[PDB]
DNA sequence: CGTATAATGT
């Protein structure tokens, strides 16, 4: 990821993804993971199971 | 912030293994490895032995994984001693992890030895070998890195011995190295300067705004190339066309390779003596006539 | 003195000298930059007495 | 000639930065320490500057 | 740095080293590339000899 | 480990920019400028823009 | 190039 974008005042990037400083920083430096996308569709059909 | 303190807290996730464990583990993954080999040679593939050969496969992959978190303290270990010599200390651990895969490569527990006997040698050399071939932005084989290494050392002691820096001579005498090797081996040791550094306080000019390029005038030389190459090509052609030939081989105007006076002899069939002569004749020619008038210049 | 120190808790305890502890590199080399490029070591203008 | 009515910055896609690329850098190694020449495939590689 | 740390990780990646070690690598890429667009931006400057 | 794909890293971060739209974002943050909740609503305005 | 006593978090 570009610098300039993240890490900024204020980070382009965070706006885009609606997403505060620390938790973008966390993603970036593989210091938490975090969910791309989860099946909802699937999940609600099995969650009985 | 602090990537080493992520790193070191990820390595403190795992505990130690003890000897019960290595062991464990060791025949755990050799089963792995001989299971995964068995693979390519059962032509006459079991069904349901194959389903076990490849739990047992990812079993063995598994060991292999906690093995080497376990062992990765020991390389933080080893690459901590090394900081300060122009690599990153981060850098260093994961030469050092590279190490430590290699070796684990090759580890045998029939020996009965701990893995951490073993493992320090491998850790060493991959380090080591890192340092010398990155440390440097010019990049110095390694035996150029090694001598760089022993005259330093020596430097040193030398040195502390006599109390005042010693001379090319004496540090030859020390380490049995030639004089003026020492001299170009010391000329390597030495670190390239920034240009971006300020100089002289000069109005904040960087010392790279006062190197002159001094160089490059094209036009210039593409000129004088076309003048003095055609005027020589022209007046060897106006002189005998196979002494033209002779030319080109004894020299290698066209292929390089200046052929020598018995070579170029062998490929005329001539003598090597006959050579002499014919450039005394050539040169002769060459300082008569038209071919005098063109070539007065270029001298 | 970080030096010897480091040397005294490692170096060997029953023949330590002071010439193999004590160096000498550190002090020659502070009084140098000092005299060397220390903004208050400057070059004597002698225009006239 | 020189006619350049307006000059436009915008966000450089992957796909820009191969097309100017007239290469690709595949080694850290700078020039020869013998024939002070560029390495081959290097930073200063003179295949692809 | 930039290039030689991604020329490891794509080494490391081939050999198949576990996952804690291509994380690391990945995040010294990363900074790598950090610095080279902005030195200082973000935590404590490259610094030089 | 069957819905949800969670990745960690700048890769996670392109996947889920890719996976992102921006038509159904833009118009939901439009709907919500058009509302009030004054400090949500400026937040909303910066991310908007 | 494998060096086998052992050596495990800046």
């Amino acid at each position: 990821t570009h610098i300039w974008y993240f890490k900024g005042v204020p980070s382009r990037l965070g706006y885009l993804l609606d997403l505060a400083p620390k938790d973008l920083e966390k993603i970036i430096y593989f210091a938490a993971y975090v969910i791309t996308s989860v099946d909802e569709e699937m999940r609600h059909n099995e969650l009985s199971t | 912030a602090d990537l080493v303190r992520v790193y070191l807290n990820g390595i403190g996730k795992t505990a130690l293994l003890n000897a019960a464990g290595e062991v464990e583990l060791a025949k755990r993954i050799e089963a792995g490895l001989y299971a995964e080999h068995l693979l390519e040679t059962r032509k006459r593939l079991g069904e349901n032995r194959k389903r076990d050969l490849a739990a047992v496969v990812r079993d063995g992959e598994a060991a292999r994984r906690h093995l080497l978190e376990a062992n990765l303290r020991l390389v933080v270990s080893l690459a901590k001693r090394y900081t300060g010599r122009g690599m990153p200390l981060l850098d260093l651990i994961q030469e050092g992890n590279l190490g430590l895969i290699r070796a684990m490569e090759k580890f045998d527990y029939t020996k009965g030895f701990k893995f951490s006997t073993y493992a320090t040698w491998w850790i060493r050399q991959a380090i080591t070998r890192g340092m010398a071939d990155q440390s440097r932005t010019i990049r110095l084989p390694v035996h150029l890195v090694e001598q760089v290494n022993k005259l330093a050392r020596i430097k040193r002691e030398m040195h502390q011995h006599l109390g005042r820096e010693a001379t090319d001579e004496e540090l030859a005498a020390e380490s049995g190295i030639p004089i003026d090797k020492i001299n170009d081996l010391l000329e390597h040791s030495r670190d390239p300067v920034s240009l971006d550094m300020p100089v002289g306080s000069e109005e904040e000019a960087p010392l790279g705004d006062f190197i002159e390029d001094a160089e490059a005038m094209s036009a210039e030389n593409a000129v004088i190339a076309e003048l003095l190459h055609t005027d020589i090509r022209s007046v060897l052609a106006t002189l005998d066309e196979r002494e033209h030939q002779v030319i080109r081989l004894r020299f290698g105007l066209d292929d390089g390779q200046p052929r020598t006076l018995d070579q170029i002899g062998k490929l005329f069939g001539l003598s090597r003596e006959r050579v002499r002569q014919i450039e005394r004749d050539v040169m002769s020619k060459l300082r008569h006539g038209e071919r005098a008038d063109r070539l007065r210049s270029y001298a | 003195e970080r030096v010897v120190r480091e040397r005294m808790t490692t170096q060997d305890v029953e023949a330590i000298t002071p010439q193999t502890l004590i160096n000498i590199r550190p002090v020659v080399a502070a009084i140098k930059e000092f005299f060397g490029t220390s903004q208050l070591s400057q070059f004597m203008d002698q225009n006239n007495p | 000639v020189n006619f350049f009515d307006e000059l436009r910055i915008g966000l450089a896609t992957a796909e820009d930065i191969r097309q100017w690329s007239y290469g690709e850098v595949k080694k850290p190694e700078t020039i020869n320490y013998r024939t002070l020449k560029p390495e081959k495939d290097g930073l200063f590689c003179e295949k692809i500057f | 740095r930039v290039i030689n740390r991604n020329n490891r990780l794509k080494r490391l990646i081939d050999l198949g080293a576990p996952e804690i070690i291509v994380n690391n690598e990945k995040r010294m890429l990363q900074e790598s590339v950090d610095a080279l667009f902005d030195n200082g931006r973000r935590g404590r400057p490259v610094t030089g000899p | 480990g069957e819905y949800f794909t969670g990745a960690m890293g700048a890769e996670s971060i392109q996947k889920l920019i890719e996976n992102f739209d921006i038509d159904a974002e833009a118009e939901s943050l439009r709907d919500v400028i058009r509302n009030g909740k004054g400090q949500k609503k400026l937040r909303a305005l910066k991310r908007l823009k």
